[PDB]
């Protein structure tokens, strides 16, 4: 029908880490530190404004989170009692500019440019109608995310915390069915500029769920053996992604299995997640800046009231080797990119490293290695898994320190014999292997791990070391792992910034590699970048070329997996691919994120497989792909 | 399971003054009940929860078993071995005004070849009535296709192993907390996954096999009286 709801902008100081600090958004009737001033939208229940409403915890600086169902008209009423003036914007749904809140040249009556900045002390109504196409589409879910957000100036309006959640849903809001069972949850991924808000107009970015900082933020609790739908607003001022992860789970986004959760500001999701694990499970950002950290939160799940598989043998050793991204097939030259990159200088290492990485081997003797092919560059073994079927990973660390194979997107594995973690240990990915041991895994593929019908038929998942995610990741641990539903050439690509000055054999690279390993300065930001390789599968510069045979329709396999930070837009000079179940030409990778385009090779040249991204082009990030029949 | 002298032990048999150290080891966060087992119900104050809560800081098999619920007219003395009888003997396996006697129908457990359920593997006299011999050591998997052929839901359950998921999902079908007490339909087929840990097994100090058992679940009691019962061992590695 119509829905009243009462706001009113709050100014309050805030310090991202005490839910403590929320009373004071409460209302009359009548340490340490840090703290800022902001200001947010808080619930009233009066047209009088003196009724709070409190704030739940888990939601932080959110807005109260107005919800209407299709055919509704909703009556809200501002009142700014902040410092300064605000407005009530609301993306989702029909207005009459009047009650829109933005002001521009609309050529409308200054009445009509009341919504459009209200000023403190003042109030206004917003009359917004949830007409017949505001909804849900069918193929989306019961509700939809949208926002409300002051908009007089959008980056101080945001930045100051002039935010919160609004949800169109189809008809039966209001039907009722599982009763705190199935939770559902807002999560605000944003980055408030406390510098750049209404406050001080030196200071800092904070990284937040739903404005709390460091794993703070009470309250997210789930009903176990039963889903939690999570509505998801990403916010910022400036561009700036996010790759949200949960332990142990995997999201379900639009009909697609989502393991990444890809966001940026005014990303609108609507992602479920079924719990099948008591404990606590950490949601959290994998940027590589820990300055895209700072968004963790803590995910309690408690118990409340009321054709026959294959197992498939791998003998994988983590194994050192002298490896050059530009398999002294690159000619150089003297001027600079790949000369600095490459081409052993008097303080540059040059192009040749020390390396460890995954290799397979035919039986446990490790004691003979086993193919390659040589396209799949750097890359360990290749590791393919239908639903149901089991990995048993016999694993042998050939190398020097300890490292470690952990699956990212299979969920079910422990070692082959036993449940018990061993020592001391909490969890096996922790769980380092001293040189020269074996220990033996078991990777068990359940249905929740891979395709749902509506996304590709092998999910594109990766592994690697994780006794230093980071380090050993830089020093050429990774590796392919397919995981499909019930055949061809294969065709893997991983676009993968090698950050050489973080491999733990940088130390040796220096003293095996430069003329001057007494007199090297570690800190030349140019030696330095002489040693980030934007390399696509092993090799920087068209060091790397696949031959397909013209009309062999293929299937690619492509990850972003390396010490990026920034998403890799991903091209394919000749051709378009099938995404999705369409078509594109640009296939968007966040890191840590792999994708599975399926491609008919047919028109017939020698083309330039490359990100987008020109500056990581022009350092190398670029393969070759020749087609032509056979 | 319970680990004492230094045997795994699946109860604790107990009477009187009896005095045990036991330990035992949690890997399932949740609430689990410690309670005394004997069929009289009475037997059933001895009832406690336990709740276990985060704190702070060669290559082994699968088997494979299509078995049946399955019901078929059960003979307690198939064995001409009568005319002892000053003693009992008449009064259990007698026919007439108000004794069944000794021929009772019955469901059992029954093995079958493949997924079909039209061809018996082979059954074996002497196990009479118990179910097909389910084996296996620690680390292998036993796929237990299993479908009914009775005529009430009935269900297959192995007390012994820890780890019982469906197959292929690890999440159970309904409003279903767990897949014990979960039923099996009009002729339905369930596929589950046992896999046998360590921590099921023997203990370098007991015998290279333990003797565990599988039975219906959907009403224990009943089913377990109607017949379904049959034996599991449970093994190490390397007539
Ligand atoms: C959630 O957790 C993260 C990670 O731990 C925190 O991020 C840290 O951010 C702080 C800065 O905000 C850093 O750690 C601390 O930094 C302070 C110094 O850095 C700033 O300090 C002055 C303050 O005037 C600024 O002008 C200056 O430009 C710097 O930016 C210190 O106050 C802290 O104390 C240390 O300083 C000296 C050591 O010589 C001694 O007095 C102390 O012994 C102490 O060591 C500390 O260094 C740092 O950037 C981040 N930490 C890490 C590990 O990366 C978030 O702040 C936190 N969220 C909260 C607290 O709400
Ligand atoms: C822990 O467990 C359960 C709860 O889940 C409870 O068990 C039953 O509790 C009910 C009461 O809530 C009992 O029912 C009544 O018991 C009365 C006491 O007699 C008992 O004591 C003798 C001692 O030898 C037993 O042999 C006997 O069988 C009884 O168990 C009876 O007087 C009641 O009789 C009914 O029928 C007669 C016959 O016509 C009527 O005249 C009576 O008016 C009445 O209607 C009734 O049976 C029940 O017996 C309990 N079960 C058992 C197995 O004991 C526990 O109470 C609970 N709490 C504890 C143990 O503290
Ligand atoms: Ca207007
Ligand atoms: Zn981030
Ligand atoms: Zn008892």
């Amino acid at each position: 029908a119509i829905r009243r709801y009462y706001l009113g902008a709050v100014e309050l100081s805030w310090d991202y880490r005490q839910s403590e600090l929320l009373r004071e958004l409460h209302v009359d009737t009548r340490g340490p530190s840090v703290l800022y001033k902001k200001t947010v939208f808080v619930e009233f229940t009066d047209q009088l404004f003196s009724v709070a409403r409190p704030r739940p915890p888990w939601m932080g600086l959110l807005g109260p989170t107005i919800q209407a169902e299709v055919y509704d008209t909703v009556v809200v009423t501002l009142k700014n009692m902040a410092s300064h003036p605000v407005s009530l914007h609301a993306v989702g749904v029909s207005f009459w500019k009047s009650s829109e809140g933005a002001e521009y040249e609309d050529h409308t009556s200054q009445r009509e440019k009341e919504d459009d900045k209200v000023l403190p002390g003042k109030s206004q109504t917003y009359v917004w109608q949830v007409l017949k196409e505001n909804g849900p589409t069918a193929s989306d879910p019961p509700c939809l995310t949208y926002s409300y957000l002051s908009h007089v100036d959008l980056v101080k309006d945001l930045n100051s915390g002039l935010i919160g959640a609004l949800l169109v849903c189809r008809e039966g809001s209001l039907t009722r069915e599982r009763t705190q069972n199935l939770h559902e949850f807002v999560l605000l991924f944003a980055v408030f500029d406390e510098g750049k808000s209404w406050h001080s107009a030196a200071q800092p970015a904070m990284h937040t769920v739903n404005g709390y900082v460091n794993r703070s933020l009470p309250g997210l609790i789930g009903c176990h053996k039963k889903s939690v739908y999570w509505h998801v607003i990403g916010m910022g001022t400036s561009p700036e992604v996010h790759s949200i992860f949960l332990e142990g789970h995997t999201f379900l986004v639009r009909h697609h299995r989502q393991a990444s959760l890809e966001i940026s500001p005014l990303t609108f999701l609507t992602a479920q997640t079924f719990l099948m694990d008591l404990g606590q499970f950490l949601l959290f950002c994998h940027i590589s800046s820990h300055h895209h950290g700072g968004m963790e939160a803590h995910v309690r799940v408690e118990s409340c009231a009321e054709k026959h598989p294959k197992t498939w043998v791998h003998y994988i050793a983590a194994e050192e080797e002298d490896w050059d991204y530009a398999p002294l097939v690159l000619a150089p030259d003297d001027r600079s990119y790949k000369s600095q990159y490459l081409n052993n200088g008097p303080q540059r290492i040059g192009r040749k490293y020390k390396k460890v990485r995954f290799m397979a081997y035919t039986d446990e003797t490790f004691k003979t290695r086993e193919a390659i092919q040589h396209e799949s560059g750097i890359l360990g073994p290749l590791l393919y898994g239908e639903v149901g079927d089991t990995l048993l990973i016999i694993f042998k660390n050939q190398a020097s320190r300890p490292y470690n194979i952990y699956p990212h997107g299979i969920t079910d594995v422990r070692p082959l014999y036993s449940r018990r973690l061993p020592k001391g240990v909490k969890h096996l990915k922790d769980f380092p292997i001293l040189p020269g041991e074996i220990f033996k895994y078991k990777w068990t593929v359940t249905v929740e791990d891979g395709p749902t019908k509506s996304d590709p038929r092998c999910l594109t998942r990766y592994y690697s070391s994780f006794v230093n995610m980071e380090r050993d990741l830089a020093s050429g641990l990774i590796g392919p792992l397919l995981i499909c539903y019930k055949s061809d050439k294969r065709n893997v690509i991983l676009f993968s910034v090698f950050d050489e000055n973080r491999s733990w054999y940088l130390t040796e690279n220096i003293q095996r590699f430069l003329p001057n390993p007494a007199g090297v300065q570690l800190e030349d930001p140019e030696f330095q970048a002489s040693n980030i390789m934007h390399s696509i599968n092993g090799y920087v510069f068209d060091s790397l070329q696949l031959s397909v045979c013209l009309h062999e329709v293929a299937y690619w396999y492509i990850l972003s997996i390396g010490a990026q930070t920034d998403f890799l837009s991903v091209f394919f000079s000749g051709y378009t691919f099938k995404h999705k179940m369409v078509y594109e030409d640009t296939l968007t990778l966040f890191p840590f994120s792999g994708e599975t385009v399926f491609m008919s090779m047919e028109n017939p040249g020698l083309w330039i497989l490359g990100c987008h991204n020109s500056d990581f082009r022009n350092r190398g990030m670029t393969a070759l792909l020749k087609v032509s029949s056979c | 399971t319970f680990l004492v002298r230094h045997h795994r032990q699946a109860s604790l048999e107990i009477s009187p003054l009896t005095f045990l150290t036991a330990q035992t080891f949690l890997m399932d966060l949740g609430q689990f009940l410690l309670f005394c087992h004997i069929s009289s119900h009475h037997h059933g104050g001895m009832e406690a929860h336990v709740r276990v809560e985060s704190c702070a800081e060669k290559h082994p098999k699968t088997w494979v078993h299509y078995i049946a619920a399955e019901e078929e007219d059960w003979d307690y003395a198939p064995l001409v071995l009568a005319p002892d009888d000053r003693s009992y003997k008449s009064q259990y396996l007698n026919n007439g005004p108000q004794r069944i006697g000794r021929k009772y129908k019955k469901v059992r457990f029954m093995a079958y070849t493949d997924e079909t359920f039209k061809t018996r593997e082979a059954i074996q006299h002497e196990s009479g009535i118990l179910g097909p011999l389910l084996y296996g050591e620690v680390g292998d998997t036993l796929l237990i296709i299993f479908k009914n052929q009775a005529s009430r839901p009935y269900n297959i359950y192995p007390h012994g192993i820890t780890d019982v998921r469906p197959l292929y999902s690890r999440r159970l079908p309904k409003g279903v907390k767990h897949l014990k007490d979960f039923p099996i339909l009009p002729g339905e087929i369930f596929k589950y996954k046992w896999t046998v840990t360590v921590e099921d097994g023997p203990t370098k100090s007991d015998p290279r096999c333990l003797t565990r058992y599988y039975s219906s679940f959907v009403n224990m009691e009943r089913d377990l009286a109607s017949g379904l019962i049959g034996p599991l061992l449970i093994c190490y590695k390397e007539s």
